[PDB]
RNA sequence: GUUCCGAAGGGACGGGCGAUGGCCUCCGUUGCCCUCAGCCGAUCGAAAGGGAGUCGGGUUCAGAUCCCCGAAUCCGGAGUGGCGGAGAUGGGCGCCGCGAGGCGUCCAGUGCGGUAACGCGACCGAUCCCGGAGAAGCCGGCGGGAGCCCCGGGGAGAGUU
RNA sequence: UAACUUCGGGAUAAGGAUUGGCUCUAAGGGCUGGCAGCCGACUUAGAACUGGUGCGGACCAGGGGAAUCCGACUGUUUAAU
């Protein structure tokens, strides 16, 4: 039963955003030439929002609740596939493979990534997946 | 041959007391006193025998003058531990999470049952 | 002690405040410029007498100029 | 029944197709082609855990065999020490029908 | 080749401390240097450390023992019966 | 007697109150209160143990890693930080502009690269917790790097003839 | 190369032969492109000749055997009988 499709919550077991939630984006189950091994492309989170309580200011709370995102290719190896499933519209011609030979398209990719995981968020459903890994 | 004396008043073979020779810009052999060698930092997890890497070297009061990249790596626990037991770690977490839920979930439905 | 391998990174190390003096080695295959600042000094180091005279001519007016054999 | 079992993975590993070890047993797992995983009593805890999460996600079997990893090697006729195997296609065997 | 007829591990006292007492120290030598399998992973990388202390090689598992053998008969007596009494006593 | 029969602490991030100086800005000195706070016991004990950081040439009658020259380096300090660089300077929409480019609204911005081991010159963060280094026996064998010795020739000077 | 033996020893047991100088021979390896070229470093074995039988020529360098008594052994002890 093949499992790692998009919309996959994992775990990042390696590199620098290692024990970061992710979402599976693109799935690449053969490698291709430049890459032999199978793959896939993902999109992360890398700094989740705090904690945020009543009794705070307006201003507190949306200062507090903001998240900053990645986008990386990872190896099936290292990730660690979850239950979990996360539903979030990402575009897929801004959030693709080719985006990596230019840091301008790598940063718009991040920033659209970024506005609807803050949307999400703020509606308040996959709080398993905003809340951090506790290791 | 040119054989040569120590340089301080401390004339016994002591830890402390270790030279090597080099050959001057006068055509002359001479102790240098070198500096203790220093160990790299051994893994928080306590089971791999191994070094870290990507960390310096060098005696412990010497870290004050370095630099942080040049002291640890980018990566959780970066530096204090190894990848290995860290993505170890990981997936115990997640997986004893996991455990912990699904437990939690049976004893509702048994709750429930009864 | 530092090597400057590029020519006006070395025009501004002798633009510098700290600069106290430059002095000038005329070696064979070789010439030497060596700016004393207040840490390191400085080598800039060039094989071309044209470039060399040049250069010595372009160094800062009121910087104590010492050619040495 | 654990004289059944060594005489249906004979069998198995006579005439179907298996991998041996945990990093191609998983990338196996995750490519879906694994029909049954064999662990022995005596792998790491963690990975055993591991393994029976990647065969929840991926609808496979997995069974408990009754002896540490030296006699499972043997069990599967070779010379060295196999902690969990895959068994891809059955072939003429009833391991999958137990 | 097979060099001595008796002596084994013990032919290094040569003529000395008597030949009871070098062969009652015969079999625990034996017993102390073997290298036995680890129950934690299968390999033969258990070593005495210490009196009491057994190590693995290849898992960096370290487990208390006997002083010669890596477990004795009264250790795993103590064992069994410690099981059955459990067993009764949650019934 | 040395933690044993002690009310064994005079410290601190921060918050509040009260005064002061400095362009009363903002901070500092404080004075009071709130809050936080295990130490294993004062103190002594190694010119061979632990312990950051200096080397080369010259110089006397008698002193040199100490003097002179030349190259370094460590620790501490620095209101105004003395300067530079990083943080960090982008995107959307709407106008003007043939365009280049510029004006208005919004919104983001506690750094990036690599599958990975890891890398880049920086790259916020307190009480608290965890770990490492300091921090180690004796013997055997093997390998690498030096210094000395040895060998084959070039020079320069001396001996024999 | 013996008695004996705690089978480890006794053991260099005991007892014999050889050893100089010179001239040769054979074997023992690297690097480059079953072959070829270019490089080597020390050793061992054998042979001919030769000296007023002399050769570990100085130095260095275990006498041995057969038994008895005592203490198993290594170790320590009355600094000045
Ligand atoms: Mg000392
Ligand atoms: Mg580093
Ligand atoms: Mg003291
Ligand atoms: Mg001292
Ligand atoms: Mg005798
Ligand atoms: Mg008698
Ligand atoms: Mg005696
Ligand atoms: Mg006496
Ligand atoms: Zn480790
Ligand atoms: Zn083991």
């Amino acid at each position: 039963g093949k499992f790692m499709k998009p919309g996959k919550v994992v775990l990042v077991l390696a590199g620098r955003y290692s024990g970061r939630k992710a979402v599976i984006v693109k799935n690449i189950d053969d490698g291709t030439s430049d890459r032999p091994y199978s793959h896939a492309l993902v999109a992360g989170i890398d700094r989740y929002p705090r904690k945020v309580t009543a009794a705070m200011g307006k201003k507190k709370i949306a200062k507090r609740s903001k998240i900053k995102s990645f986008v990386k290719v990872y190896n099936y190896n290292h990730l660690m596939p979850t239950r979990y499933s996360v539903d979030i519209p990402l575009d897929k011609t801004v959030v693709n493979k080719d985006v990596f030979r230019d840091p301008a398209l790598k940063r718009k990719a991040r920033r659209e990534a970024k506005v609807k995981f803050e949307e999400r968020y703020k509606t308040g459903k996959n709080k398993w997946f905003f809340q951090k890994l506790r290791f | 041959v040119q054989r040569l004396t120590y340089r301080r008043r401390l004339s016994y073979n002591t830890a402390s007391n270790k030279t090597r020779l080099s050959r001057t810009p006068g055509n002359r052999i001479v102790y240098l006193y070198t500096k203790k060698v220093g160990k790299a930092p051994k893994s928080a997890c306590g089971v791999c025998p191994g070094r870290l890497r990507g960390v310096r070297a060098v005696r412990p009061k010497v870290l004050m003058r370095l630099s942080k990249t040049k002291k640890h790596v980018s990566r959780a626990y970066g530096g204090s531990m190894c990848a290995k037991c860290v993505r170890d770690r990981i997936k115990r977490a997640f997986l004893i999470e996991e455990q912990k839920i699904v437990v939690k979930v049976l004893k509702a439905q048994a709750q429930s049952q009864k | 002690p530092r090597k400057i391998e590029e020519i006006k990174d070395f025009l501004l190390t002798a633009r510098r405040k700290d600069a106290k003096s430059v002095k000038i080695k005329k070696n064979k295959d070789n010439v030497k410029f060596k700016v004393r600042c207040s840490r390191y000094l400085y080598t800039l180091v060039i094989t071309d007498k044209e470039k060399a005279e040049k250069l010595k001519q372009s160094l800062p007016p009121g910087l104590a100029v010492k050619e040495l054999k | 029944s654990l004289e059944s079992i060594n005489s249906r993975l004979q069998l198995v590993m006579k005439s179907g197709k298996y991998v041996l070890g945990y990093k191609q047993s998983l990338k196996m797992i995750r490519q879906g082609k694994a029909k049954l995983v064999i662990l022995a009593n005596n792998c790491p805890a963690l990975r055993k855990s591991e393994i029976e999460y990647y065969a929840m996600l991926a609808k496979t079997g997995v069974h408990h065999y009754s002896g540490n990893n030296i006699e499972l090697g043997t069990a599967c006729g070779k010379y060295y020490r196999v902690c969990t195997l895959s068994i891809i296609d059955p072939g003429d065997s009833d391991i999958i029908r137990s | 080749a097979k060099r001595t007829k008796k002596v084994g591990i013990v032919g290094k006292y040569g003529t000395r401390y008597g030949a009871s007492l070098r062969k009652m120290v015969k079999k625990i030598e034996i017993s102390q240097h073997a290298k036995y399998t680890c129950s934690f992973c299968g390999k033969t990388k258990m070593k005495r450390r210490a009196v009491g202390i057994w190590h693995c090689g290849s898992c960096m598992k370290t487990v208390a023992g006997g002083a010669w053998t890596y477990n004795t008969t009264s250790a795993v007596t103590v064992k069994s019966a410690i099981r059955r009494l459990k067993e009764l006593k949650d019934q």
